[PDB]
RNA sequence: UGCUGAAAGCAUCUAAGCACGAAACUUGCCCCGAGAUGAGUUCUCCCUGACCCUUUAAGGGUCCUGAAGGAACGUUGAAGA
RNA sequence: CGAUGUCGGCUCAUCACAUCCUGGGGCUGAAGUAGGUCCCAAGGGUAUGGCUGUUCGCCAUUUAAAGUGGUACGCGAGCUGGGUUUAGAACGUCGUGAGACAGUUCGGUCCCUAUCUGCCGUGGGCGCUGGAGAACUGAGGGGGGCUGCUCCUAGUACGAGA
RNA sequence: GUGAAGAGGGAAACAACCCAGACCGCCAGCUAAGGUCCCAAAGUCAUGGUUAAGUGGGAAACGAUGUGGGAAGGCCCAGACAGCCAGGAUGUUGGCUUAGAAGCAGCCAUCAUUUAAAGAAAGCGUAAUAGCUCACUGGUCGAGUCGGCCUGCGCGGAAGA
């Protein structure tokens, strides 16, 4: 089933009557419009695509506008889509609400993480750091061998390494809902979610039923 | 080769169609079809059933034999059909059925359900004893088989489920 | 949170004032102990009259740390110094006749019913 | 099962067979001389 | 492990045919991905004025127009050497 | 021999299967729990300390297991320098002696700013053909794949009992 | 003999293996080893056989109703081989090493009746017993069947970074 575009909103806890404290992630999900159905005959498979949000009159391109003009939808920032299980059907200009979360209890949450830049081996992958004293010397976190000898001769593919750390799109899956709230545009979800504050989110039902 | 030189008389009030090489044959119980080896030659032969290799096939006696056996497999399931005995041995052992689903319940912490294929009728005169009946002789051994794979009879109590016509070897710890 | 080579203090009256644990339990290559795991553990220095002697190992069970243990709202308990009470290696069975000091009610595991009774407080 | 790499007719209840191109001893008396590799 | 089954009147899991059968294999889960030069698909937006020249060609030159959009610059960022 | 640094340790690994655990099976002198042996299986996992420079090994306590090998007995332009293997000194022994001893002790400089291949990241150029802004399909590639204990079934099947 | 001190063609690449000894030029022809489906020049050429294994395109002792051919041999419509309802008994619980070996541990003969037909004993199974089979013998269908030798080509044996 499809899923609704959000924005993370900080983290808060909620407690239960019985005293344990749930730590909550809060999303807000606003009104997601349809902006394009997409149909076998035509692009070969079936999607939807939702738009959120607002944007500025002047800062939306022309072919942007047009294209939000022609589905009769407010321009909103970005555009995601969701592929269709084949049980249910939309319509061009609909407005999808939290409420569909209702009924579901464990939910997929989709978003960019935090970005850490040029990361060492040690942080990136967990490498275990040389000895501080005992004659070390410039090898306190250096990576260490990265291949065995000149019979291979070279280093294999998918050796890890420093580098880039973060800011790739990484979802975790199998969360509870805690809480929905369709006047207030509200999701409440147990646990944490990739990105920072104000990123914006993908949920959808869990798959791993 | 020997078995195929033997034609097999068929019964009145029997069907028989034979379409390319394929054949369709109709009793009373109901339309069995079949596709014959392409190295098979078959013909009318009113009152009879006839096999014969073409030439250009090494073994196109072999493919006449075998085919010979499962024409009078099936003459003989469509006149009167086949049935299967399988016993239940094992103090709490229950063999109830009901509509086209076996259950059983041999030992294991949930029950176990069968789900029997077309043209398949169990009956269960008595709680330990199962009786199938159908129009061919390969579906009803291979239920069977699937029934009795679930317990296997062991060589201490001969336990399980086993055929009705079928002997089990007994063993005993010698000392220990 | 209780390693190897880490000192306790026996909360029983077994005899023993201080010991060394030696391996934590429950698991391959575990690393430290919680508010309730078995540990093995060697004496380090006892009572003389006392019914184990120096140098002898055999288990225990932890009953206060100083790390402390999380309550589920959020909560915490941390005390002084870490605790632990002796075992038999074959049956649990803390064989102390009292113990001393407060002991937390994360030991209530159908269990240790024995240590909770004799414990002054939880 | 023996998988040893020399088959033969241990008592006379032994039938050699072939499958899928292995040679296989069969007894339909004791399991003790059923033996795979021919 | 089998069902049926001849060669070999029997038997036989196999030769024809039909069943099951493992953290292995393919998929299912997550991520990258059209430089996939085999460079894909869909939606939307913008440009529809004149002169001449020759070795008259998917040719070259001049005037007027240069849109969508992009870049640049600035303020910057939970993005970043 | 106009120079390929040769034992251990650390960091980082990768492959084979003659499999240590987990998975699926045959036979058993397999009652059950627990085993013995053989076949299929390499997806993942596959200890911490004391003594010694040690690999190994002995010992202590864990785990489902603490697998066997290849890779310059993997890896010093990645680290250490304990052993061995310069110059000092001493002991035992051999030699008249200088000295010698896979005999033993005390002490004893480990250089390199990365051009190319490779690998981990991240950009520019052009192409994909009128140009531009978006959203995608997905060929293909990679990551992940471990498991203990307790309870119910049941104290059931099995067993003279345990 | 070749290389060293010899190029050229062939064996995928490969001084020393096979063919063959380069004076120079030619967008001429015929051959050697080796080849002729495509990479890649030339037979998807002709005739008669073999192989089912990707054998060909690594490897042995040894194992096996794989398959082709040859020379024979025993039994066979006074009817064979495998199947099918049948029979397989009486002392020989033996004297013998009497502990029980009684056919199924051996000293031992290896007798004898009913007989269409049976042995003082081949297998499994009992402390020995018992018991179940096969040797052998009747009846129906009924035609070939059985065990060795010579070998052609194949299969298993056959696991490494």
């Amino acid at each position: 089933m499809i899923g609704l575009v959000g924005k993370k909103v900080g983290m808060t806890r909620i407690f239960t009557e019985d005293g344990v404290s749930i730590p909550v992630t809060v999303i807000e999900v606003e009104a997601n419009r349809v902006t394009q159905v997409k149909d076998l005959a035509n692009d070969g498979y079936r999607a939807i695509q939702v738009t959120t949000g607002a944007k500025k009159a002047n800062r939306v391109t022309k072919p942007e506008a047009g294209h939000f003009a022609k589905a009769g939808v407010e321009a909103g920032r970005g555009l995601w889509e969701f592929r269709l299980a084949e049980g249910e059907e939309f319509t061009v200009g609909q407005s999808i609400s939290v409420e569909l979360f209702a009924d579901v209890k464990k939910v997929d949450v989709t978003g960019t993480s935090k970005g850490k830049g040029f990361a060492g081996t040690v942080k990136r992958w967990n490498f275990r750091t040389q000895d501080a004293t005992h004659g070390n010397s410039l090898s306190h976190r250096v990576p260490g061998s990265i291949g065995q000898n000149q019979t291979p001769g070279k280093v294999f593919k998918g050796k890890k390494m420093a580098g880039q750390m973060g800011n790739e799109r990484v979802t975790v899956q199998s969360l509870d809902v805690v809480r929905v709230d369709a006047e207030r545009n509200l999701l409440l979800v147990k646990g944490a979610v990739p990105g920072a504050t104000g990123s914006d989110l993908i949920v959808k039902p869990a798959v791993k039923a | 080769s020997r078995v195929a030189k033997a034609p097999v008389v068929v019964p009145a009030g029997v069907d028989v169609k034979i379409n390319g090489q394929v054949i369709t044959i109709k009793g009373k119980n109901g339309e069995l079809t079949r596709t014959l080896n392409d190295a098979v030659e078959v013909k009318h032969a009113d009152n009879t059933l006839t096999f014969g290799p073409r030439d250009g096939y090494a073994d196109g006696w072999a493919q006449a034999g075998t085919a010979r056996a499962l024409l009078n497999s099936m003459v003989i399931g469509v006149t009167e059909g086949f049935t299967k005995k399988l016993q239940l041995v094992g103090v709490g052992y229950r063999a109830a059925v009901k509509g086209n689903v076996i259950n059983l319940s041999l030992g294991f912490s949930h029950p176990v359900d069968h789900q029997l294929p077309a043209g398949i009728t169990a009956e269960c005169p008595t709680q330990t004893e199962i009786v199938l009946k159908g129009a061919d002789k390969q579906v009803i051994g291979q239920v069977a088989a699937d029934l009795r794979a679930y317990r296997r009879p062991e060589p201490y109590k001969g336990k399980g489920v086993r055929y009705a016509d079928e002997v089990v070897r007994t063993k005993e710890a010698k000392k220990k | 949170m209780i390693q190897e080579q880490t000192m306790l203090n026996v909360a029983d009256n077994s005899g023993a004032r201080r010991v060394m644990c030696i391996k934590v339990l429950g698991g391959s290559h575990r690393r430290y102990a919680g508010v309730g795991d078995i540990i093995k553990i060697t004496i380090k220095e006892a009572i003389p009259r006392g019914k184990v002697k120096k140098g002898d190992v055999l288990k225990a069970v932890v009953v206060r740390t100083k790390k402390g243990v999380r309550r589920p709202d959020g909560s915490v308990i941390r005390f002084d110094g870490n605790a632990c009470v002796l075992l038999n290696n074959n049956s649990e069975q803390p064989i102390g006749t009292r113990i001393f000091g407060p002991v937390t009610r994360e030991l209530r595991s159908e269990k240790f019913m024995k240590i909770i009774s004799l414990a002054p407080e939880v | 099962m023996k998988v040893r790499a020399s088959v033969k007719k241990l008592c006379r209840n032994c039938k050699i067979v072939k499958r899928d191109g292995v040679i296989r001893v069969i007894c339909s008396a004791e399991p003790k001389h059923k033996q795979r590799q021919g």
